[PDB]
């Protein structure tokens, strides 16, 4: 896999890819790695595909429990807790998670990098998986706080362009998503095959590559 | 020092038409280059028109699928009879393998039925308890002698329009019953070619608005 | 009197009066009636409202596809032991492979029973029950006491005026044993059986529960439209 | 273990034990709550049967839950000890798990979880203790009060009094306290908090204890002499 | 997790028309010695059952017990113990089975391969594997260890495939088995040539033969044998 | 983590910590604070393993929070040392210890001195003028050997502080990107935010 | 003195009859279950003009399909609401989908009889259970400290029950409209309260379901007081 | 079963007051007298022993006064068996005080800590309570010198003079009128013998029915003694004030 998230200006950006494997072998082409876990709050998914699944729904449970008790959302800093200290539990059992807990609450837009270790980590930008690097050079270069709605999630889809294309490990598809203060927006599924060739042409980038 | 692992070998293929699914499965059964049987059952009707294979390891595989057998039997005594619909089992069925997570059910799982609007449903795990639904799912031994070829015959992976040279691709229409058999059973005779733990015996699982039928093919005993 | 404060303490006479007590909660239940022939076993339950906008209280268990009960008394004690016999039966069928037979599960249900009569703390069960069952030895009928004693019977009926219904079964044995391969003339009898308990309040759509099992038969439970058929 | 049942039903429907731990809380030395615009005030009385006490060390009426919160009582004083430090240990409980201190209304709910539980577990008695609960919201300028009690429910009040003689100072605030207008300075919160507790006290020296609780964890006691000032201009007001 | 000491060789065992055979030889190896030469290996449960075990026989002798106290448990407050209520194979085998992978998930394991063999109360043949993993299997014919290796294919040759049961008889199918018997003892080297044998048909129910030898044995052509190679004499 | 560092200067402590965090062969953040205020005026920097750190340091905070309710008084700093000493030799013999270095700057407000503990994993303590926790005094300890007088200013306790940190940033070859320094006082805590 | 788990002489259990003395006590609670809806309502009955009546939490959210209604010794019934919580959030991991309002009501009543010398006695409190479930659709259930639950077409509970009831009898039909059982319970309520009831006094909730359950504003409220006014002095 | 022999411990009386508690408290009413009082330059501590013998064997004898670390001490009143429980526990309380944050304990913690245990009896686990009235005499470098006293309720509070066991009512009366706050150890120590002289029971007022203590910065510079007084030194110090 490869993984980001970002704020900026008009809330946050999560764009993740669809590839998964077993050794080197792809196992599926298309599978989501972000959670649902209410409208305003999104979960990525890196390293064990069980782990994260269950791990994180068991978040969802948890943060649900949160809003029946106290008539209120839950906090995006206080989510990422409730995970790492879930993490925290299982310490050194051999578990394998990278994520990245995205949402709006009433500090605004907020991101919190968590995995199996217990990190938890506050952050504008962050990149997780076997091709975060590839990402990671695409977002430095072009990131700002002043960007449109329009060219953050074309920032995010590039990045994970970039990664799909040079990692082994990732790629089939482009799941985007925008975190805004009336709740997440999905902005579809994008194949890496058709997409990396349209961005080819229009861009002008990948010059190495023939097509 | 005790292996309480073993590998029985098999082959299972699931897939999702409009309004039917399959679940096929050879009936072989092998330690090591020697057969054990060469009709042992590995697909199941699990009730409320849900069928299920629990392919690697046989004795976790016979295992899991008695505990969903009985899962579901509870699930009508606790819910007053109702239904169990096939995204529900699925998840259920997560919670099953991870409850192994540190010493896991050595199986990948497949099952397959109609969701709530009707349509053909596959859901695949791994070990572990991840899943998800999907159209087309070959697990197993020679899983990856199959699935290249249902994602080329099925969702017409790399086939393109004749005189667009690239430009167009070939549109995803649906395929029949009858044009799914015959793409697992070329797939499992193919699979019985070039994979030593493949053969014996096909056993496909069709599962409608009607009920759960069942098809029978020999395959190459060698 | 003295000796009625707790289970652990017998009477200067030999009775054990918490058990007695029990007893008398079923007395005080809604009636029910059991009946079998050689090929089919048949649960009549004659169920009970709160008022006119409550339902009527269920008064039928399943247990597995092969047996099940109907209760008289406390309801949630009947949920305790039917949840119970649902694991026997279900224990029977992973670890051996094998229906647990109707003799045997009413074994377990007075061994159970039992436990709670000899200790002290807690208390004995306030419910009776009646379990019909279709095994390898045929068709079964069971009585269940709260006091332990488990009774094998053609036919029989436990709650509020179930004399009158024990009465007519004891005269109908001969009739209704006989009754094989015919479902619905098995159910006639033991609607007749339990009419016959009946004062004031007639049998309607909404008050009738019945139940059958039998040789090529699973348990079923009927309410509703499904006994308009039998009224 | 002890297991016997303590806290049961009689024939009435009363559960006596719980009732008779109110009768505990009656036996209680006064206490109040009154919340202004933008403060809360807890008042407290102290019997002058107990002189030749060290003030310096005994212990305080009113109890820090934590630096935003603070708990009063009336009723069995070793038993509120109990109810203080399981408040306290939950308070650095909720910051070490949630990252934000406990509300006002979260941690009065748990102290009446723990009451209530005390109600229906075996081998123990209820707690002989009615608590007032008060502070300000992290990030919050309105003013919260809350009230417990040893069956275990609880609520808000405007304002409000607990223990011996408490019908007679609910009496005088259910008179004097307007809830369209309440207390706009801390001045007026506390003036109403001493004239409450002189209904009730005896003297107006030692007897008296205030504590103001301001937005934004701003708590202080009041001192005798400062108390003495507002003892002193309600009586020569009163002389009229 | 142990490893095996005393150990039995081979079960093995095949369907017929209307029942079904099973046989085990009478050894009980320690390692490479050939220490007790008269262990039953065939175990009879009631007259319509033999389980048939191979591997550690310390075990062996543990689970004997349990299907003895499991026929002594089953007559208990059972009027028809010897009729309706008797033990089937199907759940002998389930019991067993279910200790074995039971065992097997707490990394302590029965270290056996166990056949059951019987015919149950509507007549059908059954014949079912497990072994110290809880693996199980079924098939017309069934073998293991060295058997699973030599006899199979020997005995797949008369019963191929489940349409070919009714076609063969108890006389053909008892030939086959103590053929193989023989094979094993030519090639087997934790054999022996005294083994047991069962037979369990619908109709003239368990027979059990004790103490049988493995004849017709050939070795004259060992005389013209000579060297490695190039020796003549 | 990697480099913490500490000194006691005439009338505080100052401590200094990295800023990064890294996970496989990506830097994830250059911006951590590798610290914790157990009271106003004490607070302990942290260094070991990743998730360890934290989950302690929070711990020990709690837990000094809690005390300074119950008794409404703050705990010396020797007093929370020393408590914090005990946590880590129960630690180590657990059965999964915390591997976590710690350096316990605070002002004891009753002697009007400052004061640095240096604790290891082990449950190690000394009382220093200056400590450091893994490599970082292989650097910096000759630089503080020679330049320390127990009656500096802060502003030369900066100074020095500085140079140490340029000499690991010449001789490492870690990237630590930077240090976030802060000062413990007679008047509480406070960051330095430009250094 | 004698059990906990003790049985009459009439073959009753005496701390759960017990119990219904503790729940006649307690202020009214009224549920009314329509094609449209079904709606809650409960005698919120502050002790003293001082107390925050807003405060008073006595219809609760279980999920968003299922909604609570309490009456006794309502302390007892945060542990019962805290179980409900978790089981029908909990169903939702396990099966993914909504739990259905019997199986609810049917988790929240097997804890009643866990008492014992578990917890030392019976809950002290009543509860009207009302939801909405695809399959059987609106439903209203009344949950008891006996562990017996019934399901009702409307149902009161409370000091004013027998009274509230016996109005139900007569006023409630098949054909009810979601704005016709609102007035309903606002009527029946204002019968059986000793104070005037008003926005602040009592208070209304329901669940549907495409808006789920909802609790009533005491501005709502109030406007639904006054149509019952105007609408009882038309006649 | 057992119930039908249970005294419950642990309840209310429909006043709202704890049975045992009471009993205890007038179990404690019926011993030996305990005074406590403290001044500016350190805390006395004076205790009557009950109708004692010439046989007893005074010197090696303690039944009133203990020690509980170098900073703190106890007087008894009640049960003396239960005492020592209590004061075992103290003691390893302190300990672990020291050993935890390397500081001698406060003397309210180890107070609040002790009444904790008792309050504990009172409301769960159906035994007895602890027969004790216990007067801290203590020191520390926060509040310095501190008085309290807790009683079998678990309820503590600060004094600076107090008495338990027999005669309170008349020793805190007598107490109360010649206390002053700028008094000193020589005068409380007079205090505490006078006041003893007069609430005693017995007909006289002697060394042997004595037990006597002080805790004193009377120590060579900024440090705390404690000074349990031997019975020819609480001999001399009843001469001296004129008592005997
Ligand atoms: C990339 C692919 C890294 O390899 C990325 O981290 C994904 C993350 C991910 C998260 C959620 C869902 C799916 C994928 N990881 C994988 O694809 C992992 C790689 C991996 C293998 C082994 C590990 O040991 C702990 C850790 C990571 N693959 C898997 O987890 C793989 C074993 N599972 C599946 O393929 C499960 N699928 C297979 C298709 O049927 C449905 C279930
Ligand atoms: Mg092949």
């Amino acid at each position: 896999t490869t993984t980001l998230a970002f704020k900026f200006q008009h809330g946050v950006i999560v764009a993740v890819d669809s590839r998964a494997t077993a050794g080197s072998y792809i196992s599926s082409l298309r599978m989501n790695k972000v959670i649902e876990i209410n409208p305003y709050l999104l979960g990525t998914m890196s390293g064990c595909a069980a782990d994260c699944q269950y791990w994180e729904r068991l978040l969802a449970k948890e943060c649900r429990l949160y809003y029946l008790r106290n008539g209120e959302r839950i906090s995006v800093s206080a989510a990422s807790k409730l995970l790492s200290n879930m993490m925290l539990q299982y310490r050194g059992m051999g578990l394998s998670m990278g994520s990245m807990i995205c949402g709006w609450d009433k500090k605004g837009p907020g991101l919190y990098y968590v995995d199996d270790n217990g990190t938890r980590l506050s952050g504008q930008m962050f990149s997780t998986g076997s091709g975060n690097t590839y990402a990671y050079g695409v977002l430095d270069s072009n990131y700002k706080w002043d960007l449109s709605v329009e060219d953050a999630l074309y920032l995010g889809k590039r990045s994970i362009l970039a990664a799909a294309h040079r990692d082994a490990y990732s790629g089939g598809s482009v799941n985007l998503y925008h975190v805004t203060e009336d709740g997440w927006i999905y902005h579809g599924n994008h194949d890496v095959g058709e997409l990396f060739w349209k961005v080819k042409e229009e861009e002008g980038s990948f010059n190495n590559v023939i097509g | 020092q005790f292996n309480p692992y073993g590998d029985n070998g098999g082959t299972i293929l699931g897939i999702a038409g409009e309004d039917f699914a399959v679940l096929a499965g050879d009936t072989r059964n092998i330690t090591d280059y020697s057969i054990n049987s060469r009709y042992e059952p590995k697909v199941f009707d699990c009730g409320d028109n849900i069928v299920m294979s629990a392919n690697g390891f046989a004795a976790d595989g016979d295992a899991l699928v008695k505990r969903f057998k009985n899962s579901v039997k509870w699930y009508h005594f606790d819910h007053n009879d109702k239904k169990l619909s096939i995204n529900s089992a699925a998840r259920n069925i997560q919670h099953l393998l991870y409850s192994r997570r540190f010493f896991p059910y050595y199986v990948y799982n497949i099952i397959a039925g109609l969701d709530e609007d009707g349509k053909g449903a596959v859901y695949s795990f791994d070990p572990v308890g991840s899943y998800q639904r999907e159209q087309c799912r070959a697990g197993g031994a020679a899983a990856s002698l199959i699935m290249p070829f249902l994602d080329n015959q099925v969702n017409f992976k790399n086939q393109y329009e004749p005189g667009t040279n690239g430009k167009v691709k070939k549109p995803l229409k649906y395929l029949s019953v009858e044009e799914v058999i015959k793409l697992v059973r070329d797939s499992f005779t193919s699979a019985t070619e070039r994979h030593i733990q493949v053969g014996d015996g096909l056993e496909i699982l069709i599962v409608t608005k009607d009920g759960v039928r069942k098809e029978f093919y020999e395959l190459k005993r060698d | 009197n003295n000796y009625d404060g707790d289970t652990v303490t017998f009477s200067p006479t030999g009775r054990l009066f918490q058990v007695e007590y029990a007893l008398e909660a079923i007395k005080q239940g809604s009636v029910t009636v059991g009946l079998r022939s050689n090929t089919h076993a048949v649960l009549v339950a004659l169920k009970r409202n709160a008022d006119e906008l409550s339902s009527y209280q269920k008064k039928i268990i399943k247990c597995d596809e092969h047996m099940g009960l109907s209760l008289a008394g406390l309801a949630p004690d009947a949920r305790v032991l039917s949840n119970y016999l649902r694991q026997q039966c279900n224990y029977s069928s992973l670890v051996f492979n094998r229906k647990l037979a109707v003799e045997r599960a009413g074994h377990l249900l007075c061994d159970k029973a039992q436990k709670n009569t000899q200790s002290y703390g807690g208390r004995p069960y306030g419910v009776g029950l009646l379990i019909i069952g279709y095994d390898k030895s045929g068709a079964h009928l069971l009585e269940f006491q709260p006091s332990g004693n488990v009774t094998e019977l053609y036919g029989t009926a436990i709650g509020a005026r179930s004399q009158g219904a024990k009465t007519y079964l004891e005269r109908t044995l001969d009739t209704f044993i006989k009754i094989d391969g015919n479902p619905d003339e098995l159910i006639k009898a033991g609607v007749e059986a339990i009419s016959q308990s009946l004062r004031d309040e007639s049998l309607t759509v909404d008050n009738l529960s019945i139940a059958i099992v039998g040789k090529d038969t699973p348990f079923t439970i009927y309410d509703g439209e499904a006994v308009a058929k039998y009224i | 273990g002890y297991d016997r049942a303590l806290s049961i039903f009689s024939p009435d429907g009363h559960i006596f034990q719980v009732e008779y731990a109110l009768e505990a809380v009656k036996r209680g030395t006064c206490a109040v709550g009154v919340k202004g615009k933008n403060c809360v005030v807890l008042g407290c009385e102290r019997r002058s049967t107990l002189k030749l006490q060290d003030t310096r060390i005994t212990p305080s009426k009113v109890s820090k839950i934590d630096s935003h919160v603070v708990l009063s009582f009336s009723g069995l004083n070793a038993d509120s000890r109990i109810l203080i430090e399981k408040a306290r240990v939950e308070a650095q409980s909720h910051r070490l798990t949630l990252e934000d201190p406990v509300t006002v209304e979260y941690l009065t709910r748990y102290v009446a979880g723990v009451q209530q539980r005390y109600t229906q577990s075996g081998g123990v008695r209820p707690f002989g203790v009615s608590t007032l609960i008060a502070g300000f919201d992290p990030r919050d300028d309105e003013p919260k009060l809350y009230q417990t009690e040893p069956s275990g429910i609880y609520s808000s009040w405007s304002a409000q009094t607990i223990g011996r003689n408490s019908k007679t100072v609910r009496e005088f605030l259910e008179k004097n306290y307007d809830r369209k207008e309440p207390p706009a300075t801390v001045e007026e919160c506390v003036k109403l908090t001493v004239r409450s507790l002189l209904e009730v006290v005896q003297t107006g020296a030692k007897n008296i204890e205030i504590t103001v609780v301001k937005p934004d964890s701003d708590i202080v006691a009041l001192s005798s002499e400062e108390i003495n000032q507002y003892v002193t201009q309600i009586e020569q007001e009163k002389q009229e | 997790t142990q490893q095996p000491i005393v150990t039995g060789t081979s079960v093995i065992s095949m369907k017929y028309d209307n029942g079904v055979i099973i046989a085990a030889d009478n050894l009980g190896s320690y390692g490479s010695l050939l220490r007790f030469n008269g262990v039953e290996r065939l175990i009879p449960v009631g007259d319509n059952t033999v389980v048939g075990i191979s591997g550690d026989i310390s075990d062996m002798q543990h689970i004997e017990r349990l299907l003895k106290d499991l026929v002594t448990e089953n007559a208990y407050d059972n009027p028809l113990a010897d009729a309706e209520e008797a033990l089937e194979p199907s759940y002998i085998f389930e019991y067993l089975a279910t200790v074995m992978y039971q065992r097997r998930s707490k990394m302590n394991p029965l270290w056996n391969a166990i056949i059951v063999a019987g015919v149950q109360s509507n007549g059908d043949q059954f014949l079912r594997y497990v072994n110290l993993l809880g693996v199980t299997y079924s098939s017309p014919t069934l073998a293991t260890g060295f058997g699973a290796h030599m006899a199979n294919p020997l005995l797949r040759k008369v019963v191929d495939r489940e349409s070919d049961i009714p076609k063969t008889t108890v006389q053909v199918a008892e030939e086959a088995i103590v053929n193989a018997m023989r094979v094993l003892y030519y090639r087997d080297a934790r054999s022996s040539r005294n083994f047991s044998l069962a037979i369990i048909d619908k109709n003239t129910g368990l027979t059990f033969k004790k103490n049988l030898q493995v004849e017709n044995m050939k070795w004259d052509f060992a005389k013209d044998i000579k060297g490695y190679g190039t020796q003549k004499i | 983590m990697d480099i913490i560092l500490g000194i006691r200067v005439q009338d505080s402590v100052i401590l200094a910590s990295s800023k990064a965090v890294t996970r496989g062969i990506s830097v994830l953040k250059d911006s951590d604070d590798k610290t914790r205020q157990l009271s106003p005026h004490t607070l302990m920097s942290f260094a070991g393993e990743a998730g360890d750190t934290v989950q302690f340091a929070e711990y020990i905070q709690a837990n000094i929070q809690l005390y300074s309710i119950r008794e409404d008084y703050e705990l010396s700093p020797q007093a929370v040392s020393s408590f914090v000493r005990q946590e880590l030799a129960k630690s180590i013999r657990s059965r999964r210890p915390y591997q976590v270095n710690v350096l316990i700057g605070g002002y004891d407000k009753k002697k009007n001195k400052p004061e640095l503990y240096q604790i290891d994993y082990l449950g190690t303590k000394v009382e220093l003028p200056y400590g450091a926790h893994g490599y970082s005094g292989f650097y910096t300890f000759s630089l503080l050997d020679h330049h320390y007088r127990p009656d500096m200013t802060t502003e030369e306790g900066l100074d020095l502080l500085k140079l140490c940190v340029q000499e690991l940033e010449k001789r490492m070859p870690m990237d630590f990107k930077g240090v976030i320094v802060k000062i413990v006082d007679k008047d509480g805590i406070r960051q330095v935010d430009d250094f | 003195d004698r059990g906990v788990s003790t049985f009459s002489p009439e073959g009753r259990l005496f701390q759960v009859e017990y119990s219904l003395e503790a729940i006649k006590l307690g202020s009214t609670a009224i549920g009314i279950a329509t094609k449209e809806g079904v709606v809650l309502g409960v005698e919120k009955r502050a002790t003293s003009p001082l107390l925050e009546s807003d405060s008073i939490e006595k219809i609760v959210e279980i999920d968003r399909h299922i909604g609570c209604a309490m009456s006794g010794l309502t302390a007892d019934a945060r542990s019962m609401i805290e179980h409900a919580r978790t089981a029908a959030v909990t169903h939702n991991l396990y099966y993914d989908e909504d739990i259905n309002v019997e199986s609810l009501t049917q988790s929240v009543c097997d804890l009643a009889l866990r008492f014992g010398e578990l917890m030392s006695r019976p809950f002290g409190v009543a509860l009207l259970i009302a939801g909405h479930d695809a399959d059987d659709g609106y439903q209203l259930f009344h949950a008891e400290p006996s562990g017996t639950f019934y399901r009702y077409n409307a149902k009161a509970i409370g000091s004013g029950s027998e009274g509230a009831q016996a109005e139900l009898l007569n006023e409630w039909h098949s054909s009810l409209t979601l704005k016709e059982a609102e007035l309903l319970v606002l009527k029946i309520l204002k019968q059986v309260m000793e104070e005037k009831l008003d926005e602040n006094n009592a208070q209304l909730s329901c669940i549907t379901k495409q808006d789920g359950f909802k609790i009533y504003d005491n501005e709502k409220t109030a406007e639904l007081i006054k149509e019952l006014k105007e609408k009882e002095a038309a006649e | 079963g057992s119930r039908r022999y249970d005294s419950r411990t642990t309840i209310f009386s429909p006043e709202g007051r704890l049975y045992q508690v009471e009993y205890a408290l007038e179990s404690i009413s019926h011993a030996g007298t305990a005074i406590g009082i403290m001044a500016s330059d350190g805390i006395v501590l004076a205790a009557e022993r009950k109708v004692t013998s010439t046989l007893l064997e005074q010197d090696t004898s303690t039944e009133k006064l203990y020690k509980l670390n170098d900073k703190i001490a106890v007087a008894v009143a009640g049960l003396t068996a239960d005492a020592e429980i209590l004061i075992n526990t103290a003691r390893i309380h302190a300990q672990n005080y020291l050993k935890t944050y390397n500081e001698d304990i406060p003397v309210e913690i180890l107070v609040r800590r002790l009444s904790d245990i008792k309050q504990g009896y009172t409301q769960h686990g159906g035994l007895r309570p602890f027969g004790v009235s216990f007067i801290y005499a203590g020191y520390d470098d926060r509040y310095g010198y501190q008085l309290y006293t807790s009683n079998p309720s678990g309820n503590y509070t600060g004094w600076k003079a107090i008495s338990v066991g027999a005669n309170t009512s008349a020793a805190q009366t007598l107490l109360q009128m010649d206390y002053k706050d700028d008094m000193k150890v020589d005068d409380a120590i007079e205090l505490a013998l006078k006041t003893l002289s007069k609430t005693t029971d017995s007909s006289a007022l002697t060394y042997d029915r004595l037990e006597f203590a002080t805790i004193r910065k009377g120590a060579n510079d900024g440090e705390v003694y404690q000074k349990i007084f031997k019975p020819q030194e609480i001999k001399d110090i009843l001469v001296k004030t004129g008592i005997t």
